[PDB]
RNA sequence: GGAUGACCCCAGGCGGUAGGGGAGCGUUCCCGAUGCCGAUGAAGGCCGACCCGCGAGGGCGGCUGGAGGUAAGGGAAGUGC
RNA sequence: GUGGAGCCUGGGAGUGAGGGCGCGAGCGAUAACGUCCGCGUCCGAGCGCGGGAACAACCGAGACCGCCAGCUAAGGCCCCC
RNA sequence: CGUGAGGGAAAGGUGAAAAGAACCCCGGGAGGGGAGUGAAAUAGAGCCUGAAACCGUGGGCUUACAAGCAGUCACGGCCCCGAGGGGUUGUGGCGUGCCUAUUGAAGCAUGAGCCGGCGACUCACGGUCGUGGGCGAGCUUAAGCCGUUGAGGCGGAGGC
């Protein structure tokens, strides 16, 4: 018997260019231009992932510091006196606690320097 | 010469917005004062065969 | 109400015929006529006979209103070519693409 | 009144009524669990060195689920080397019932 | 495919 | 939880008095400043920052024999188009590019650390224009 | 691409001509052109042991003595040729056409009484099977056509 | 652990070219089939932000289409660009 | 010393263009991103990740998947960062 | 096409039935708009289904101080669907196409305009391991012959 492409190949194609709605020129309307672009786009997708974890706590530390300074403290103090005060708040809430309740953040700074 | 040619397909993009620029202007038209049709400035009537206010030409 | 016609078919090229319907789209059916009259192309010929005969099926068949007619819309799509030889130096054949447009005009009732 | 929970190796803000998806428990839906406290704030200010000891944060399961599938998709150039994985991460649902103390 | 035209002969890079 | 993102805050001037404070110290602080990295909600992607103007940049004070040997320099485009032009000719005639130099190059690249740039106003002499916005003094 | 129709001249030069290299457009590369591995008459028959043969048959029966499916019948009464005569005795014998019956007998007449039931396999006992035995859902037998079974399977 | 994949628990391994090995998906065709699905709509097409699967894929729903299609379990290959 | 250790019989291979670096030599000129051996390493196949401005083989370190959590490595903590 | 020997294509499908669109309107015609036939007319003869590249009309978001393998991650705005989702992308982060050949390529080394379809590890007989079964000091038949008409059996020559 005889087994022709028929109807696999455009289905396998549609696939593709489902996934790629929204590129640029060829890069949605080609089959070809479009798997070249979702191989990079795959892998963009896997390095960001880890990189967010890294780009939000940037962000936080960054919010620490100037929250910090206004009681006259640097981040790098700041952390060690919450090392040896037992204190396990971590940098995504201490921001947020920094940002939306600074009367918290304030005694948290009060049991960083104390703690030294 | 050494037969230049074009290097990459110019791209949907490109294409249309070299175009940007081939629009027609619609004629130049204004009424003609005896029969009141509408015609090009500057130019014996084609409807009456009037120009400055007199017959020019049959039409 | 809306009044359309489709010329099939016309031996012209596509790209030439949109350049003059660009100019009536959207222009009231009186405007439209002067504007074709005075274009200096040959795309405007067609397009007035596709005006005239969508002005004719909107008085005629469905009841609108010569003086209230406007070109709501209007399009030039490509039909099938005419494919030719046209011979080149050195024995090479190279295919002139004579192309052919389907011509379209619609008109509505521009109440008030 | 808030409460600076741990669960999951995470941690979050939480108020009474708050609905909050955190990792997977082991708890059968609509149970009661208790949170760990490391700072409670608000009416009052209670500083976890590392955990707040008498408190603690009901929360009540309102259910287990998978959350929507991310493309885990893998390629090196030059190398035929493609790998194309669909993850979904389980999660559970918790509703912020009362901050103890 | 009728005629070949045969391609012009190479800048001699000798 | 979602990491807090601000709302829109109407900016706060702020007006430095350079005379006989080092270039390149300052230059920092006006930069950090202009970033807005003082406030504990500094978003990396919205100019929020300071409005900065500062005032006798004409006295501004550098180290060193680096009136005589730092050298600024603009390319034409054209065939020997590089001029050199040095620190001393540089006050002598612009005097606010000084610092308006120093810090630009210590600002982001890209739309938005432009931005930031266009919110610094430097002026040689002890006077500035923006009495209007009621600017608070620093002390840097 | 041997035995297809066209000519064996190289259609253009191996070189020069800006165009990918050919020989004939029989090559199974062109549209038209020959079949690279394709299919040729071939014989799919092969001998099985005998023993294999045997041992099937007899367990194939005996599956379906197992099931109390296997009925033996000394003769067929009424059956003279007609298929209303079948259906007569194949009611007497339990047999109404639920189930897959193959019909395992000598009788020139019984056969041809059984021929066109959808749920009748005809069979003589020299062609005894066991795929026939298995397709079918019960088995009926002549002692005539049982005693040729029990040879077959000695 | 229970009793020989029935699932549970604990621990460890799991970058990868040439290449070895294992498990699967889908295509055409045969048995199953004198059956079963089918104009109250076959195959094919076009959508889907829904369901299952690690994936290849499979469902289901809407539109289009207008007459075929084919299960559990197996069998054979002109089987995937 | 129980390790993707070892040994034996057998099925399937691929490879038989290497390259940088450290060290020991020859050749070279106590030249070459040079050449030819030895010991080791990495790239090859880790053009995946951090650092080194950028950069296969230098330093850090062997990426099963997910996390808007924590500790470090080399290298860093005036601003770009 | 070739002087010639010779080479050598492309091109199938309305509908159950022509009922294959009288007649009227615009038009030189072509083509269309009504009317009519049909279950269905984007089945209208350039006719089943009608994919993709490709061209166009309309609508939503967006873009004229901006540095780019075109994506990805984050936030914000606008539009849509109705503690959420879809569309768009302004700013910020990160980011050297695919294949091939190579010690080493984004590579300024090969190939590819783009899309659809055709397109490359097979068959036969022998061998050698492995494996699922049958039989076991034994195992097994070939050509034929009888039967069947998708029925199987006989045949011991011969081989190991
Ligand atoms: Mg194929
Ligand atoms: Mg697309
Ligand atoms: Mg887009
Ligand atoms: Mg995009
Ligand atoms: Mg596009
Ligand atoms: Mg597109
Ligand atoms: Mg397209
Ligand atoms: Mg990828
Ligand atoms: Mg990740
Ligand atoms: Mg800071
Ligand atoms: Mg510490
Ligand atoms: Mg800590
Ligand atoms: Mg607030
Ligand atoms: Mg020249
Ligand atoms: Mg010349
Ligand atoms: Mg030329
Ligand atoms: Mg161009
Ligand atoms: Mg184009
Ligand atoms: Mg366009
Ligand atoms: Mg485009
Ligand atoms: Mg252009
Ligand atoms: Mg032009
Ligand atoms: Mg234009
Ligand atoms: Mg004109
Ligand atoms: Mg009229
Ligand atoms: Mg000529
Ligand atoms: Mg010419
Ligand atoms: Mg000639
Ligand atoms: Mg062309
Ligand atoms: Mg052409
Ligand atoms: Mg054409
Ligand atoms: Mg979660
Ligand atoms: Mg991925
Ligand atoms: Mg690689
Ligand atoms: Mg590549
Ligand atoms: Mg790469
Ligand atoms: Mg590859
Ligand atoms: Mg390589
Ligand atoms: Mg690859
Ligand atoms: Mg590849
Ligand atoms: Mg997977
Ligand atoms: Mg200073
Ligand atoms: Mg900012
Ligand atoms: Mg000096
Ligand atoms: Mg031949
Ligand atoms: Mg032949
Ligand atoms: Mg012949
Ligand atoms: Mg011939
Ligand atoms: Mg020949
Ligand atoms: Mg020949
Ligand atoms: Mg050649
Ligand atoms: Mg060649
Ligand atoms: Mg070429
Ligand atoms: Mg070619
Ligand atoms: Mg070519
Ligand atoms: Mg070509
Ligand atoms: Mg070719
Ligand atoms: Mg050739
Ligand atoms: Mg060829
Ligand atoms: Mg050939
Ligand atoms: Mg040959
Ligand atoms: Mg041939
Ligand atoms: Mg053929
Ligand atoms: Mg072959
Ligand atoms: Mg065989
Ligand atoms: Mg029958
Ligand atoms: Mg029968
Ligand atoms: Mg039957
Ligand atoms: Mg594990
Ligand atoms: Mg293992
Ligand atoms: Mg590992
Ligand atoms: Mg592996
Ligand atoms: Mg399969
Ligand atoms: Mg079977
Ligand atoms: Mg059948
Ligand atoms: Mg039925
Ligand atoms: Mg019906
Ligand atoms: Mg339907
Ligand atoms: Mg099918
Ligand atoms: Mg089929
Ligand atoms: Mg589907
Ligand atoms: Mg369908
Ligand atoms: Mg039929
Ligand atoms: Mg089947
Ligand atoms: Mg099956
Ligand atoms: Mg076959
Ligand atoms: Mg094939
Ligand atoms: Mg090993
Ligand atoms: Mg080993
Ligand atoms: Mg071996
Ligand atoms: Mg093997
Ligand atoms: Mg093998
Ligand atoms: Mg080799
Ligand atoms: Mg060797
Ligand atoms: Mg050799
Ligand atoms: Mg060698
Ligand atoms: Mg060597
Ligand atoms: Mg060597
Ligand atoms: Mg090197
Ligand atoms: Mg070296
Ligand atoms: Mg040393
Ligand atoms: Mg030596
Ligand atoms: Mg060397
Ligand atoms: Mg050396
Ligand atoms: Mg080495
Ligand atoms: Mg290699
Ligand atoms: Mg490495
Ligand atoms: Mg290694
Ligand atoms: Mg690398
Ligand atoms: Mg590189
Ligand atoms: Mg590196
Ligand atoms: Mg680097
Ligand atoms: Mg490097
Ligand atoms: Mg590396
Ligand atoms: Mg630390
Ligand atoms: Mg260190
Ligand atoms: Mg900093
Ligand atoms: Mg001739
Ligand atoms: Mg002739
Ligand atoms: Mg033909
Ligand atoms: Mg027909
Ligand atoms: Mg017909
Ligand atoms: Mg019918
Ligand atoms: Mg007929
Ligand atoms: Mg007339
Ligand atoms: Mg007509
Ligand atoms: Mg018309
Ligand atoms: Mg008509
Ligand atoms: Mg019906
Ligand atoms: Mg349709
Ligand atoms: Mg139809
Ligand atoms: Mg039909
Ligand atoms: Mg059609
Ligand atoms: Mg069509
Ligand atoms: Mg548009
Ligand atoms: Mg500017
Ligand atoms: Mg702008
Ligand atoms: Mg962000
Ligand atoms: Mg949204
Ligand atoms: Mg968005
Ligand atoms: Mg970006
Ligand atoms: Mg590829
Ligand atoms: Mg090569
Ligand atoms: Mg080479
Ligand atoms: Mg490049
Ligand atoms: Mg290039
Ligand atoms: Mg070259
Ligand atoms: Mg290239
Ligand atoms: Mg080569
Ligand atoms: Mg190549
Ligand atoms: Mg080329
Ligand atoms: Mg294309
Ligand atoms: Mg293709
Ligand atoms: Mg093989
Ligand atoms: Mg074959
Ligand atoms: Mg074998
Ligand atoms: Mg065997
Ligand atoms: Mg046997
Ligand atoms: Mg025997
Ligand atoms: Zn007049």
């Amino acid at each position: 018997p005889r087994a022709k492409t028929g109807v696999v190949r455009r289905r396998k194609h549609k696939k593709i260019l489902k996934l790629a709605k929204g590129y640029w020129g060829l890069r949605s309307k080609s089959f070809r231009k479009a798997r070249e672009t979702l191989f990079a786009a795959g892998n963009y997708a896997y390095a960001h992932r880890k990189r967010r974890k890294r780009d939000f706590r940037r962000l936080w530390i960054v919010r620490i510091n100037a929250a910090c300074r206004q009681h006259g403290l640097n981040y790098s103090t700041f952390i060690h006196g919450l090392k040896k005060a037992g204190i396990e708040v971590d940098r995504k809430n201490l921001a947020d606690l920094a940002v939306r309740e600074p009367q918290v953040f304030a005694e948290l700074v009060e049991r960083a320097k104390a703690a030294q | 010469a050494k037969h230049p040619v074009p290097k990459k397909k110019t791209s949907k993009a490109r294409r249309d917005a070299r175009r940007s620029h081939h629009a027609l202007t619609p004629p130049t038209l204004v009424p003609c004062p005896e029969c009141k049709a509408m015609k090009p400035p500057h130019t014996v009537c084609p409807e009456c065969g009037y120009y400055a206010g007199r017959k020019v030409l049959e039409v | 109400m809306e009044a359309k016609a489709i010329a099939r078919y016309v031996r012209i090229s596509p790209r030439k015929v949109r350049l003059v319907v660009d100019l009536i789209r959207g222009k009231s059916l009186e405007e439209a006529r002067n504007i074709l009259r005075y274009t200096n192309k040959r795309g405007a010929y067609f397009v007035a006979k596709v005006l005239e005969s969508a002005a004719a099926n909107a008085v005629n068949n469905h009841d609108m209103l010569e003086d209230r007619l406007y070109v709501k819309a209007a399009y030039v799509d490509e039909g099938p070519a005419l494919k030719r030889v046209l011979p080149r130096a050195r024995g090479r054949a190279d295919i002139i693409k004579k192309r052919t447009s389907h011509i379209t005009v619609i008109l509505g009732e521009k109440h008030g | 009144m808030f409460a600076i929970v741990k669960t999951g190796g995470k941690q979050y803000r939480v108020e009474p009524g708050l609905k909050l998806r955190v990792e997977k428990l082991d708890a059968e839906p609509g149970a009661t669990v208790e949170l760990p406290v490391l700072l409670l704030g608000g009416e009052k200010t209670v500083v976890g060195t590392p955990v707040v000891e008498g408190a603690s944060v009901v929360a009540e399961v309102l259910g287990h689920g998978r959350g929507k599938k991310i493309l885990v998709s893998k390629f090196k150039a030059k190398v035929q080397y493609r790998r194309k994985k669909g993850h979904r991460q389980p999660y559970t649902e918790l509703l912020i019932k009362e901050i103890r103390g | 495919p009728t005629y070949i035209p045969r391609p012009r002969p190479p800048h001699p890079r000798l | 939880m979602k990491t807090y993102v601000p709302k829109q805050v109407e900016p706060r001037w702020v007006l430095i008095d350079a005379e006989g404070k080092t270039l390149g110290r300052l230059a920092t602080k006006i930069a950090t400043l202009l970033r807005g990295k003082h406030r504990p909600d500094w978003t990396p992607n919205v100019a929020m920052g300071d409005f900065v103007v500062v005032v006798n940049a004409d006295k501004i004070r550098v180290t060193g024999k680096k009136l005589e040997q730092k050298i600024y320099t603009r390319y034409s485009g054209y065939p020997g188009g590089l001029k050199k032009i040095p620190l001393e000719k540089m006050l002598a005639t612009h005097p606010e590019r000084v610092l308006e130099h120093a810090v630009k190059g210590m600002l982001p690249k890209g739309p938005l650390g432009r931005r930031l740039f266009k919110r610094l106003k430097v002026y040689a002499g002890p006077d500035h224009p923006h009495q209007a916005q009621r600017p608070e003094k620093l002390e840097v | 691409r041997g035995e297809v129709a066209y000519s064996g001249r190289k259609i253009w030069p191996q070189k020069h001509t800006g165009r990918a290299r050919h020989g004939d457009i029989g090559a199974p590369i062109f549209v038209g052109g020959g079949v690279v591995f394709g299919p040729k008459p071939r014989d799919y028959s092969y001998t099985l042991p005998k023993k294999v043969r045997k041992k099937g048959l007899a367990m194939a029966v005996a599956d379906r003595a197992r099931e109390g499916k296997l009925l033996l019948v000394e003769a067929f009464a009424g059956v003279n040729g007609k298929t209303k005569e079948f259906l007569a005795w194949a009611k007497e014998a339990g047999l109404d056409g639920s189930e897959s019956v193959l019909l395992v007998t000598g009788n020139e007449l019984v056969r041809r009484a059984a021929r066109n039931l959808p749920w009748v396999v005809t069979l003589a006992p020299e062609g005894l099977n066991v795929y026939d035995i298995v397709r079918t859902e019960r088995l009926v037998m002549d002692l005539d056509a049982w005693e040729v079974f029990q040879n077959r399977i000695g």
